[PDB]
Order: structure tokens, then C-alpha cells, then sequence
DNA sequence: GTTCAGTCCGACGACGCATCAGCACAGAAGC
DNA sequence: GTCGGACTGAAC
DNA sequence: GCTTCTGTGCTGATGCGTC
């Protein structure tokens, strides 16, 4: 994830970040990046095991997951300078009745895609990518394990871009020189800089030449451009192309296989394949907004 | 300048005890219409609206729409103190930080006043429409309120069936089941069937208002936002609002 | 009139320079007139000289209210084998301040957080609060009395009770005694002189002025005649004989009735050590290596013995079968043990009447047949003595021997000492047994015995010699026996360095700067500082002025999202993470209360440092580099 | 199976609060001639014995005698929702997992239904033989509930005596003792009347009297029976319909 | 040697638990003439002076002086014991070590008796002078106790002043402030009901709402209570407990 | 004759059993 | 538990 | 049915005793 991009908004502007618990989220459809969270589900079955027992866990406070996948990766400043543990979560998806979309690249692209046109009220990824991907709404630190307490931070891209009032390439640019995993960026001016640059300066382009120095180091290949247009119009799937349905769990499917390749505790999978199937029960409660529109704020002299 | 008389101050006492909980800080909007409020809850599932009209009061002057912030407890201890029976007069100035309040005992031997302090504070308010529910059932709240208390204390869930022939009322615990009806011997207007679910952990605290008005209305219509009312004499009314559980 | 009342003049006459009449209970004003007078004195002699000075007046004008001004210098409320302890908060002492000066709670919390001192606060303001009576000045032994009601009040609504008889205390000060009553009232009454000083005192004020003479006093200044140095030489010999006379019977109640009845010679005569009464337990000084050791006990033949990490425990067996369990704090500590009681007649060997022993206690497994650590024994039970259904097991390793079948042995060489030990008691596999010491003089078995002892599940070395200096005598010198920490050992230990984000206002000698610190560990699958411990300790005096003015611009009004803390004390300040500080660990332990590493072992607890020490300032550094979670979690583990 | 009727549900809805606080499961045993239900307490220091007979009901229909294990709390919290004034009904079938209860209200606007989860329990059953008690009085039950708040607040034991024209409660602790003295009365609109045979005097914990006295407003008169070390007998006479009977182990 | 029969035993339950809450332990003075109790507080803030008289009681016999040593809590328990109407008799002789009272039912069948052990007891006595006082009101004893258990809420002090209109409570704290100015009664002499203010000279002072909650318990003994105010004098409080005896407060001000 | 050498005193820290306060509600009493 | 801190003694 | 409260724990918050 971009670098060090928190750290400025939570200097700045905290007022965009909101603190929040996990029954707040009741009935929200959330797009989950698939690699970053198997990612941390591997920190040999412990990468099935998180994806088990972290669904079930946000299916029981009114959260229905959409797994995104990835596809080609762009020429990242690392990984341009395997799927068996993947598909095995695919595995469990259908025999769990959670949908599995595949973006065609990275799936926090995808994800973002979706949250921009209604289709799902907020994400779950750490990576601030999907904020600069046009997301108005993030919701990060949900895919944490039970004993690790982490409340669920909201970040609010409509309130960050309002406040400072720079526009979404004006954050996109932001993204890129603070430090992303396109490219490096100038090593020698500090983080702080940025909104102040980009308030002066709304581009990396007009920010970079209007300063010509041999203390400031810009990018040797710069990459600062064409990371713009990536995050811009990346390369994702219709949104509407799949209409997102949470299908009827299985009950024993999973589990005469779960204990049979991977021995574990019987109780614990079979009382979570029930818990889970109770949980569809609820699911239901609603939100006056989507019955009568916002007329607006009310503010006291 | 604000300035409002009320004779009938008990009422006062009855409506900071309703609002007071659901709401600990509440903002009203003083116009030339009279005294208006609404705010969300918590979860953002349920809203109300107080409503009263400058008719009903004694004596009225008002030059601007004002907005006042103030926490709905402070209010409730500070009318804890204030006689059953005791006119409650309302005053304001220009741009101050309190409220001033007047209360005369009938007797007119204790006289008190008061003089709070305000907060600020800008809440988001929605704009409801003009509609026509499906359902409307007319019938006295203590029975109402009896009824929910009685089901919360199996389970939380409620379904409420309107239609010609009668209200219902089903829930279940963990315990087992149960079923209660209300007979036309209560009043119900229909024009399409309704039945919906809601949470008795709203209801419950909604049924605090029975002091408040000796009937309440309940307006259904399908994947609608229940609506419970209680009239407020002739100077208005109170409302609340209440999102399904699909 | 006591409000000139002049200790700090020049040669005290017992009689005709004090402030009430011979016969009158003590005016508690000249007491809290003396402390403000040796509070504003350095010189620690000059201190015991005024102290001295009082306490001769005290048994020149009323004997009797000795034993009670004892307690207002020594702030102590008795023995401590009965139990009794004032047992209020502080909090209760700041609301009660509130209250009888009618001030409101935000601001007077405000000052003493600015002051660092309640005592401070409780001067300079007044309620106006105008009883009908004018109160009756106190007494030593009416404050005394009222601070052993406050003790004693306790049950539902003791809050109550506590705070209403403390406002009438507050109520009753005239002109200063305010100040030394908060200090009172918290167990840190602050006077810059301990129990040591004093006894030194006393000794001064009993041997210019003896008890039994009839007033006015025949005599007052019994080193009269002799040269200054002179008089100091009879001063500290007989200093000597009290101390002595203290530490073999710990409790004043024995000791002060029979000095005034018998008189300072003739102490000993009747001050017999025996089973049933404890005794003041050696203490161990902290050296680092054993070139230290070997010029320390050159001359002296010496034995090693592991450190085992469990609680120190006297046992006190008479020969009707009672038999008493103490710990190093004086506290009766029996009936913690209530099987160990039910073991005695297999202990001992048959041709023995009684005893007294000294015992290292550590909980045991009993099929495991192996040592378990001290956060075992912490979470033991205290207040019930039910042996029916006992839960956590222990076993008893030996270490020394004071008192067999009637004779004293303190005096004694540990040689003879620890033959009597063996020659006269049997072991028993799993209940108790010897430490086991090895006697050579080669460094190669010393270090080889240090890594058996670590590996051992141990905390390192305890040295002791045979004969020289061996006796159990505390007064002659306290540090008798030598701890071998692992700690500098290594030459560099457990050293974790690691982000300040919090600070903690500075009191007593550390008020007007800061006083205690906050720190967190990094987490990198978060970007986020976890809250790790509270630093206090270690810093010097300047390098602490160069922390504050390094650290003054660095608050924030708010907390930083960056932070996690959760039970741990919510920090005066809080500070923008931009240094980080090498620290020095003793052992990592899985606190209930610190947010870190919560999940890498066990879900909920996280890891804190036992006995954290500050080290230096890492200024080259940025805050994310430093130590993560991980890590902790990798030399936690490395502790199995 | 069986279904029965009565008009007066408060009657039942008393049945079931006086034994709340006793115990929280019991076996309730159906036939055709009525209701019993034997069990001891949670210490077994007592017994309890209650019986409501057919004939009291208003309606009664038992054609398969049966027993259920029955979670008293549970309804406890389902007769609290009911005015007393109601008409009650209970149904139970052959294959006992659930009960239904029938509120019919006097006001027919509101008649209600609700299915409780039955369980199986087996009370260990004992056999208790009537005795001739050495002492035995009946007295009005208000001031016996008054007498038990009272001693119940100075101590934790209490003395009877029972003499041939006096009987008296006792009780002593730190702040005294406590003498509530009861002489016979021989017509009013209450009455206390002593069955003596031969004197006696017992002791009783005043704790689970404070649980027993709940019972009160089941019956006007409270009938109490004992000897030399028996267990005290106190009978709730439940109208023309049967009775409640405590049994309560004397301390020593 | 005493005995002391009185029939309605609901003024003593009445009046030992409104001291209660006060003081634990006081003694009475118990002479041929009645009984006295007079009592001071641990804060020594608040003073209290209860009086007795012989022709209340029915059947009154003293013959030797008696100082009887009490604890509130448990005579208030026993109290707690008895029935309203009940008529009360409290008996002792020469240096008896514990006290007896007999409770009687309207019943006949009904005599109940308890025995309280008696305790040591020294208290500190005080000569509070009688004195004119510079303003005098006599208000009826809810429409004070509601004043202040109301005004409780408002602040922790009150500062009174009274004067020749009305007398003015007014406070202010933690949520704002709150006035309460009782005028004084006069077209209508209502007598039971009544507010009525008399005044040389305006007093206006401070006082603990602690204490006044603590005083306030006697109202149920008189529909109607008197406040004597003079400048830097102890308020006085008093409940003229019919023709059985008098009940007085002295609070120290917050001057 | 002063840069060492040792005492002694209180700065501060981390856990955890006990033990009481502070809502919070059924409950009963009071009416 | 533990480290620093000011001062009299250490004794050369 | 309403009143204020009482008796009811349950959970939270420190004081003080190990080291
Ligand atoms: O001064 P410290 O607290 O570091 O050390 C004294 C402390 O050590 C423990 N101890 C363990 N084993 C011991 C021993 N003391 C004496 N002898 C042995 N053999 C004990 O807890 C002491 O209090």
C-alpha cells in the first residue's frame, strides 16, 4: 500500500477517520480483496483456517463478504525489476455459498470499481489503493482474528478531498509521490509536503519541474506518470456483469472433506457451519436513508 | 427573542421523559409555527419527531427561526424538580449560551426559575414525505405497551399482522413461542393487507410515552419504516419512525 | 506558643525551651513545626541532631506520648505482624481536600498535578465553612488515634466514614500541620529520614536524657565534660547496642515499654530471640561478575547457592506444635500454607523440641516433578486457609538456619550454622529440600554453576561466606550475602529500544518537569505503535532536564490514532512519536493490562517487561525501525 | 395427553409463585384424580408437597396419566405477562415436549396462547406417611409473614415454643433477642386455635422461612405442625381444591 | 426504677428513624420530669436537641435519674418491628444492663416484647444560648423538605435570603442555577398550609446540602416547621412535635 | 586532600487477591 | 524490585 | 397503577503485598 498516505490524513485531517464497532455494520455487502487477505491468512492449512473462521465471523454481524480475486498484475517497481493455496480458498467459497468474483487485475481495482457505483457499501483491505481508486468509503482492520481487538476504521474520501479541497487526480498524485509499490518516489522531500505540494502544485508533473535542483530526487525512470492513469481507469471488471447473491451454506459438505485433508477440531468447523446458517436469519434490519432522502444538515449559530 | 407560556406544563415533564433516552442530545427548531424536533438514534434505525404549533401557547413572540442544542438529560433532572401542575415558560435572548424557564406554581406561592447552559451542536435531520399506510390501527397505548413488554420478555423479535379481522402480535424465545390478538369490538382502517418485523428493543423504549396521550396509531404499509404516534392535545404531536428487519 | 517554636537554636534545654506545660499531652504543632524545620535542612546528621533534639523533650516533658510521635516520624501504624494499614486512596484524600477547602474537584486535581504535591495545596485556601466551636488543638496521640480509626473503619459506605472523619482532622489545622497530615494520610509522608535515623535519634535523645528521673530532670546532656569526638564514640557504641536490640525482636511494642522501665544497658537481659516472634531477614547487594566476588570475599572461604525464584519465608515452630510462617516483610504470612503445617511431624527428627528456619518457597508439579515461575506463585490464593481442595502445590528449599531445640545461632559461623542444618533434619523428595551449594574457589565451576542455575529455570547467584562476616547480624552491615544478577553479567542484555508517546507529570523531588514515561513496540501489519510499559527509573537527574527539553514541544492535545493503550494509566500528555530510547529488560511477562503482542502465544494477555530500566536516547533513528511484536514474542520464547 | 380449565387463572398464577424461589425444575405429575408434585429443595434440607384436586377445576379431561420435568423460572416468566383475572387453560399430549397455555381474558377483546418447551427430569420421589404432630396450630397468615420479616432481620435461626395455652417465635444475635408471644382466642373475623397434645420447643432456619413466606396470599389461614425433631409441616389450605405443604428440617 | 406507657408508638418510630441517618449513638437523659436528647455530629457541623415532657406520655414513672446509652441503628430496627398504632412501654430498674419494650396490638392477642442491649456512652454537652433571631419563618414542612430535596440536584451549597416580600432559596452548579422565591402567605390565613415570614433585619447566608437532606427526615412529624436565620448564627430548625415535645437543628453556616 | 566508596533514602515500575463502590433492576414496602 | 543522588567518611 | 426506595448482585477500580 501507498506509504506513509495515513499518516498524513491522520495528522491532517482526522475528521474523515472514524472509529467504529463491528455491529455498526449490519447488513453491509463489503468487497474484500482476496490476495491481501490470504496474504495475512498465511501468517499448512492456516491460510483455509482465517478464511473459514474470519467469514464466518463477518457473517454474524449483518457483514455479507464479496471475495475479489486477482488477475494480471501491472508492471510493478519490485515485481517487474502458485495458485494451489489460491483456488483452495475458490474451493471453499461455493462450498460455503460465498460468491467468488476474479477481477482482471488487482483485485482492490475491482473492489473500488464496485463501491463507486452502489453495488456494495464498503471494502475490506488495509491498502489505501482503493481510496485512491475513487472508493468513498473504506473500512479496514475488519479481517483481524477475534483476540486482537482492532475496532474498524472507517476512512471517508468525499470528507478527505472536501476538507483539503484537492480533487481526486489531486489525490492520485498525492498516492504516487508519498510513496506506492509502482515506483519509487522523491527519497528527499518529506512526507508533510505533500498536501502542501499538492495545494501549490496539483499534479507530480507541475509539482517536479517548477523545482530543478540537485537535492531533490526525483524518480531516475519517472514513473510518477503513468501510475496516474492507473489509478485513474485501472483494469476491472462490470460491476453489473454479476449481480451478487449469497446462496444457502452447505451444512456437511465442507466438513466431510474439512477433517479429512486437514485434521482439526470437529466442534469448532461444525458449530461454525451452524452459527454462520443462524446468522442468515438476521441479516435484515435497514436504514432510514435508503427509505427517505437526506433534505441536508442543520447547523446551530 | 423567544418567549413562549404554557399552562399545561405537566406535558413538558412527559416529553423530556420520552425523548430524553433515546436521545441524549437533541436539537429544537423555534419558528413562528411553534416548536418543532427530530433526530436519529444510534444505529441510525429509528428517528422522532416532536411537533407543536405557537396556537397552543399562552403568549408567543419569535422575530427569527432559532436553532437550540441542548442535552435532553439535563433537561429531564432539571424538570424532575418542576410541580405537577406548574405553568412552564420558556425565554431566550438574541445569541446567548441559556435558556431561560419561568415555572409559577397554581397556588401561586412557590414561583421558581432556572437558567441552564447551552451547547453547541449541528445534528442531520431528514425530511419525511406525505404518505398513505396500508394500514392504520387506532387503539388505547396502555394495553399497547403491556403487549410489548410482555413479548420482549420471551424474544426480541416481533411481527406485527394488520388486516380486517384483527391485530396479531407473534414472537419467540429461546423458551418457545407465542401468539397474542386484539379484536374490532381498538379500531383498523386497510386498504392492502401488511404484515412486517420489527425489534422490541426499540419497541420497549418507544412505549415509554403512555403518559403521554391516553391512544396511539400505528401506520404500516409493505417495506415501510413503521410509524407509532401519540397526539399532543390540540398543539401538535409526537412521532416516531422505525426502519423493518427484512 | 508553639508557632515560633525554635528546635534549629542553638544548645535545646528539654524542659525550659519547649512550648506546653510537663504532665500535658504533645501539641501535634510543635511536631508539624519540627518537620517543616528538618525538611528545610540537607544535612542528613543535622536531621538526626533535630529528630534527637524532639524526642528528648518528648521523654523529658511526657514519657508516655513516646511511642505515638515514634509513628508520626515513622509514619507506620504498628507491627507489622498484625496486619493494620491506613487503607485509603488518594483519590479519597483529594476529594476530601475539595470538600473542607469547598473547592471543585477539576481545578484542585489541576493544581496538585502542577505541584506534585497535595500537603502543598492544602495550605493557601479555605471553605469559609465557620463551625460554632473553634476545634481543640490536636494532640500526637489524638492524630495518632484518629489514623488507627481510619484504619480500623472499613465495610459498606467506609468511604463515607473515612472522608468525614478526615475532614475533621483538615478542619482542626491552625497554621501549617495541614500539609504533614496529607503526606500522613498516603504512606508517603516524605520527611527525608527512615527507621535507621530514627533509632539513631532515639538513641541520642534516651542517652542524653535517660527514663526514671523525676522532673525536672537531674540530668539532660550525659556526655558532659567529654570532647565532641568523644561523645560521638559513646553515642554510636551505644547506637550499636539499640540497633542489635532492634533486629533481633522487630516490633517497637516489645521494645520502647521496657526501655523506659529498665533503661539502654540493661536491654539485653530480658530481649531473648525464640520461636513465635520473627526476626529482621539479610539482604543481598547487587555485583556484577566475579573478579568482584573474589576481591569481596579474598580472605573469605565461600559457598554457592542458586537464586530460585519463589517467596522468602521464616518458619517459627515452638514445642507445644503451633508453628508460625512469615515473610521478608515482617507479615504474618501462615495459613497461606496450611498443608506445610499439616507436614511437620515427618520434617524434623525425633530428639528436637523446636526451631526457627529460613526457606526459599516455590509452587511445585507434582507428576511433572519440576520448578514453576513466580507469575505462578502471584496468582496464588490469600485470604482462605481451606487445605481441602488445594490447587497449586510447593516445595521448600533451605538456605539458612537460626535457632535449634533452644539455643541461639545467629551469632554463629555458617559453617557450624549449616552442619546443625544437615546433621539434624531429614529431606523429603518433592516437599522439601537443601539449596545445593557447591564450596571451591574456582571461577570455571562458579560460571558453570551459573549457566547449570539459568538453565535451572533460576534467576542467577547468591554467594555466602563460612565464618567472616557469616553471622546473621544485621547492624554490624545489612548486605552480608552477594547477588550475581544475569543482568550486566552478559555485559549487554535484554536491551529493546523503543518510541515514547506518553508522559506522566514529575512529584516529590521530580515535580515542575516530567516523571514517568509511556512507550510503545512497533507493529508493522498494522503501521501502528502498541503501548509496551511505563518507563520510570534510571534516568540521572540532568539527562531527565535534557528529556523534558527535548520533549516540551512535542505534545498534542488529542490522542493520535496511531496509538493503542488500553487499562494502563491514560498518559498527562500526549507526545508525537519522533525518538526513540534504549531500554533494558529484567524478563518479558504476559501482562493482563498492556495491549502488545497480544495473539503471538496466548490470545488476550500481552508482554511487559519486569523491572524496566532506561539506557539512552537512539537520536539517529526514525519510529517505525524500531522493535516489533515479533520480536518480543521470539525472546519470550527463548525464555523456555 | 389432558387438557384443563379454570376460570380463576391468578389461582394457578399464586401455585406457580410460591414455589419459584424453592425450586427451578420439578416434575409436575398429572392423572385423572388431579395434580401432585413431591420434590425436595436445592440443599435437600426440605420438602415440599403440593396437591390440587380434579373436581376443583372448572374443567378437567386426563385420559393418560403423565408426569413432566418442568422448568418453574420458565413459567414463571410465562404467567407474569397474564392478568390474574383471566381464565387459564392447560393442554398437554401423549408425546410430552411442549405444554400450551390459554389466557382467556374477562374482557373477550384479548384471548391469547403460548407452546413452552417441555424436559425430561426425574425427581427422586420419596413417600411422606401422615403423622399425629405433638403440636399443631392455625393462625392467619399476614402477621406469621410479618413475624418471619421481623425475626428474619435481628438473626438467622429461630426457637418455637408451643405451650398448651401460649406459643412463641424467638430469635437471638448481636443486637438481642427478639419474643413474639401468640395467646389462643376463643368467634372474630380471624381466630388462632392450638391442637396440643404434649408441649415443645424446635429450632428453624429463618432464611428459608423468608423464602416461604411468598405463599401468603394463596390462603387466609396457615396451619403449622411439629414435633419433638420432625421437620415442621406449614399447609396453604388452596380453597376446596387441595393444598400446599412445606416440610422444613428442624436445626440442631 | 422506669416505666413510660405512651399509645401512639408511630411519633417514636417516626422520630428515631429520622435522627438515624445523623448520628449512630447518643444518649437520652431520662428524668422524673421526661427525656432529653441532645447530640452532636463527627463532622461536628450539625447539632441536634430533642425533647420530651412527661404529660405526653400516658403512664410516665421515673423516680431516680437515668442516662441511658443508645445506638440508633438497632432501637431504630425495633422500631421497624412494630406496628404504628401500637402502644409502646418502655421499662428498666436500678443500673439495669439492657433495655425492654413492650409493643401492644389493638388486637388484645397480640404483645410482643424485645430487649436491646444497653452500651457506655459519654457525649460532649453545649449551651446554646437562647437569642431573638433576626428573621423567623414558619413554612410547612413539604414545601421545604421538596425545596430542598429538589435543589439537592442543582449545587452542593444553598445561599438563602430571606426578607419582608419572601424568602429567596437560590444555587448554582455542574448543570446551571436555580431560584425558589416563597412569598409569604397573607391574604389567607389557611394556617395549615401556610408561609409566613417575620423580620427585624434581612439575613443572607450559605449552607450544606448534605445536612439540610439529613434534617429534612422529620417531616413527617409536623405538617409545618420553623426556620429561625440571624447573621453568622447556626440556622436554627425546628419541628414542634405536637404537645408531646420539640425537635431543633443547629447548622453551622458556610460563611 | 579529593576523586572514590559505601549508606541510605525514595524516586519509579509490574502484577494480583481482596474488597469495596456505582450503577442497574426486581422487588417489596409505602400508600 | 531497581537506579540515581547527596553527603559524610576512607585514607592516602 | 405510581412512588422512592431497598436489597439485590455484576462488573469495575484501586490499595497493598509479593518480588
Ligand atoms: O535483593 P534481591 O531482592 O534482588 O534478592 C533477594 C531475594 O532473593 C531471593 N532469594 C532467592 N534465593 C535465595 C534468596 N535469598 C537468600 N538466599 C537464597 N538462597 C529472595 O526472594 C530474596 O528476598
Amino acid at each position: 500500500g501507498i506509504q506513509g498516505l495515513a499518516k498524513l490524513i491522520a495528522d491532517v485531517a482526522p475528521s474523515a477517520i472514524r472509529e467504529n464497532d463491528i455491529k455498526s455494520y449490519f447488513g453491509r455487502k463489503v468487497a474484500i480483496d482476496a490476495s491481501m487477505s490470504i496474504y495475512q491468512f498465511l501468517i499448512t492449512t492456516s491460510h483455509l483456517m482465517g478464511m473459514f473462521y474470519r467469514t464466518i465471523r463477518m457473517m454474524e454481524n449483518g457483514i455479507k463478504p464479496v471475495y475479489v480475486f486477482d488477475g494480471k498484475p501491472p508492471q510493478l517497481k519490485s515485481g517487474e525489476l502458485t495458485k494451489q493455496h489460491n483456488d483452495e480458498c475458490k474451493h471453499l467459497l461455493s462450498l460455503m455459498g460465498i460468491p467468488y468474483l476474479d477481477a482482471p487485475s488487482e483485485a482492490e481495482a475491482s473492489c473500488a470499481a464496485l463501491v463507486k457505483a452502489g453495488k456494495v457499501y464498503a471494502a475490506a483491505t488495509e491498502d489505501m489503493a482503493c481510496l485512491t481508486f475513487g472508493s468513498p468509503v473504506l473500512m479496514r482492520h475488519l479481517t483481524a482474528s477475534e483476540a486482537k481487538k482492532l475496532p474498524i476504521q472507517e476512512f471517508h474520501l468525499s470528507r478527505i478531498l472536501q476538507e483539503l479541497g484537492l480533487n481526486q487526480e489531486q489525490f492520485v498524485d498525492l498516492c504516487i509521490l508519498l510513496g506506492s509499490d509502482y515506483c519509487e518516489s522523491i527519497r528527499g522531500i518529506g512526507p508533510k509536503r505533500a498536501v502542501d505540494l499538492i495545494q501549490k502544485h496539483k499534479s507530480i508533473e507541475e509539482i517536479v519541474r517548477r523545482l530543478d535542483p540537485n537535492k531533490y530526487p526525483v524518480p531516475e525512470n519517472w514513473l510518477h506518470k503513468e501510475a496516474h492513469q492507473l489509478f485513474l481507469e485501472p483494469e476491472v471488471l462490470d460491476p453489473e456483469s454479476v449481480e451478487l447473491k449469497w446462496s444457502e451454506p452447505n451444512e456437511e459438505e465442507l466438513i466431510k472433506f474439512m477433517c479429512g485433508e486437514k485434521q482439526f477440531s470437529e466442534e469448532r468447523i461444525r458449530s461454525g457451519v451452524k452459527r454462520l446458517s443462524k446468522s442468515r436469519q438476521g441479516s435484515t434490519q435497514g436504514r432510514l436513508d435508503d427509505f427517505f432522502k437526506v433534505t441536508g444538515s442543520l447547523s446551530s449559530a | 427573542m423567544f418567549e413562549a407560556r404554557l399552562v399545561q406544563g405537566s406535558i413538558l415533564k412527559k416529553v423530556l421523559e420520552a425523548l430524553k433516552d433515546l436521545i441524549n442530545e437533541a436539537c429544537w427548531d423555534i419558528s413562528s409555527s411553534g416548536v418543532n424536533l427530530q433526530s436519529m438514534d444510534s444505529s441510525h434505525v429509528s428517528l422522532v419527531q416532536l411537533t407543536l404549533r405557537s396556537e397552543g401557547f399562552d403568549t408567543y413572540r419569535c422575530d427569527r427561526n432559532l436553532a437550540m442544542g441542548v442535552n435532553l438529560t439535563s433537561m429531564s433532572k432539571i424538570l424532575k424538580c418542576a410541580g405537577n401542575e406548574d405553568i412552564i415558560t420558556l425565554r431566550a435572548e438574541d445569541n446567548a449560551d441559556t435558556l431561560a424557564l419561568v415555572f409559577e406554581a397554581p397556588n401561586q406561592e412557590k414561583v421558581s426559575d432556572y437558567e441552564m447552559k447551552l451547547m453547541d451542536l449541528d445534528v442531520e435531520q431528514l425530511g419525511i414525505p406525505e404518505q398513505e399506510y396500508s394500514c392504520v390501527v387506532k387503539m388505547p397505548s396502555g394495553e399497547f405497551a403491556r403487549i410489548c413488554r410482555d413479548l420482549s420478555h420471551i424474544g426480541d423479535a416481533v411481527v406485527i399482522s394488520c388486516a380486517k379481522d384483527g391485530v396479531k402480535f407473534s414472537a419467540s424465545g429461546e423458551l418457545g413461542n407465542g401468539n397474542i390478538k386484539l379484536s374490532q369490538t381498538v379500531t383498523i382502517e386497510m386498504n392492502e393487507p401488511v404484515q412486517l418485523t420489527f425489534a422490541l428493543r426499540y419497541l420497549n423504549f418507544f412505549t415509554k410515552a403512555t403518559p403521554l396521550s391516553s391512544t396511539v396509531t400505528l401506520s404500516m404499509s409493505a417495506d415501510v419504516p413503521l410509524v407509532v404516534e401519540y397526539k399532543i392535545a390540540d398543539m401538535g404531536h409526537l412521532k416516531y419512525y422505525l426502519a423493518p428487519k427484512i | 506558643d508553639p508557632s515560633g517554636y525554635n528546635p534549629a537554636k542553638n544548645n535545646y534545654h528539654p524542659v525550659e525551651d519547649a512550648c506546653w506545660k510537663p504532665g500535658q499531652k504533645v501539641p501535634y504543632l510543635a511536631v508539624a513545626r519540627t518537620f517543616e524545620k528538618i525538611e528545610e535542612v540537607s544535612a542528613r546528621l543535622r536531621m538526626v541532631e533535630t529528630l534527637s533534639n524532639l524526642l528528648r523533650s518528648v521523654v523529658a516533658l511526657s514519657p508516655p506520648d513516646l511511642l505515638p510521635v515514634l509513628y508520626l516520624s515513622l509514619n507506620h501504624l504498628g507491627p507489622p505482624q498484625q496486619g493494620l494499614e491506613l487503607g485509603v486512596g488518594d483519590g479519597v484524600l483529594l476529594k476530601a481536600v475539595a470538600q473542607a477547602t469547598g473547592r471543585q474537584l477539576e481545578s484542585v486535581r489541576a493544581e496538585a498535578a502542577e505541584k506534585g504535591d497535595v500537603g502543598l495545596v492544602a495550605e493557601n485556601s479555605r471553605s469559609t465553612q465557620r463551625l460554632m466551636l473553634p476545634p481543640p488543638p490536636l494532640t500526637a496521640s489524638g492524630v495518632f488515634s484518629k489514623f488507627r480509626d481510619i484504619a480500623r473503619l472499613t465495610g459498606s459506605a467506609s468511604t463515607a466514614k473515612k472522608i468525614d472523619i478526615i475532614k475533621g482532622l483538615f478542619v482542626a489545622c491552625r497554621h501549617s500541620e495541614a500539609r504533614f497530615i496529607a503526606r500522613s494520610l498516603s504512606g508517603r509522608l516524605r520527611l527525608g529520614l527512615a527507621e535507621q535515623s530514627v533509632l539513631a535519634a532515639l538513641s541520642q535523645a534516651v542517652s542524653l536524657t535517660p527514663p526514671g528521673q523525676e522532673f525536672p530532670p537531674a540530668m539532660v546532656d550525659a556526655g558532659k565534660g567529654k570532647t565532641a569526638e568523644a561523645r560521638k564514640t559513646w553515642l554510636e557504641e551505644q547506637g550499636m547496642i539499640l540497633k542489635q536490640t532492634f533486629c533481633e525482636v522487630p516490633d517497637l511494642d516489645r521494645i520502647i515499654p521496657v526501655l523506659l522501665e529498665h533503661g539502654l544497658e540493661r536491654l539485653p537481659e530480658h530481649c531473648k530471640l525464640s520461636p513465635g516472634i520473627p526476626l529482621k531477614p539479610m539482604l543481598a547487594h547487587p555485583t556484577r561478575g566475579i573478579s568482584e566476588v573474589l576481591k569481596r570475599f579474598e580472605e573469605a572461604a565461600f559457598t554457592c547457592e542458586y537464586k530460585y525464584d519463589g517467596q522468602r519465608a521464616q518458619i517459627h515452630a515452638l514445642e507445644g506444635g503451633e508453628v508460625k510462617i512469615f515473610s521478608r516483610n515482617q507479615e504474618d504470612n501462615t495459613g497461606k500454607y496450611p498443608d506445610i503445617i499439616s507436614r511437620i511431624p515427618k520434617i524434623k527428627l525425633p530428639s528436637v523440641t523446636s526451631f526457627i528456619l529460613d526457606t526459599e518457597a516455590v509452587a511445585w508439579d507434582r507428576e511433572k516433578k519440576q520448578i514453576q515461575p513466580f507469575q505462578v506463585l502471584t496468582t496464588r490464593k490469600r485470604k482462605e486457609v481451606d487445605a481441602s481442595e488445594i490447587q497449586v502445590q510447593v516445595c521448600l528449599y533451605a538456605f539458612d538456619l537460626i535457632y535449634l531445640n533452644g539455643e541461639s545461632l545467629v551469632r554463629e559461623p555458617l559453617s557450624r550454622r549449616r552442619q546443625l542444618l544437615r546433621e539434624n533434619f531429614v529431606e523429603t523428595e518433592g516437599e522439601f529440600v537443601f539449596a545445593t551449594s557447591l564450596d571451591t574457589k574456582d571461577i570455571e565451576q562458579i560460571a558453570e554453576f551459573l549457566e547449570q542455575s539459568v538453565k535451572d529455570s533460576c534467576e542467577g547467584l547468591m554467594v555466602k561466606t563460612l565464618d567472616v562476616d557469616a553471622t546473621y547480624e544485621i547492624a554490624k552491615r545489612s548486605h552480608n550475602w552477594l547477588k550475581l544478577k544475569k543482568d550486566y553479567l552478559d555485559g549487554v542484555g535484554d536491551t529493546l529500544d523503543l518510541v515514547v508517546i506518553g508522559a506522566y507529570l514529575g512529584r516529590g523531588k521530580r515535580a515542575g518537569r516530567y516523571g514517568g514515561f509511556l512507550l510503545a513496540s512497533y507493529d508493522e501489519d498494522s503501521e501502528e505503535l502498541q503501548a509496551i510499559c511505563k518507563l520510570g527509573t534510571g534516568f540521572s537527574d540532568e539527562e531527565l532536564e535534557e528529556h523534558h527539553q527535548s520533549l516540551k514541544a512535542l505534545v498534542l492535545p488529542s490522542p493520535r490514532p496511531y496509538v493503542r493503550i488500553d487499562g494502563a494509566v491514560i498518559p498527562d500528555h500526549w507526545l508525537d512519536p519522533s525518538a526513540v530510547w534504549e531500554v533494558k529488560c529484567a524478563d518479558l511477562s504476559l501482562s493482563p493490562i498492556y495491549p502488545a503482542a497480544r495473539g503471538l502465544v496466548d490470545s488476550d494477555k500481552g508482554i511487559s517487561l519486569r523491572f524496566p530500566r532506561f539506557i539512552r536516547v537512539r537520536e539517529d533513528k526514525q519510529p517505525e525501525q524500531a522493535t516489533t511484536s515479533a520480536q518480543v514474542a521470539c525472546l519470550y520464547r527463548k525464555q523456555s
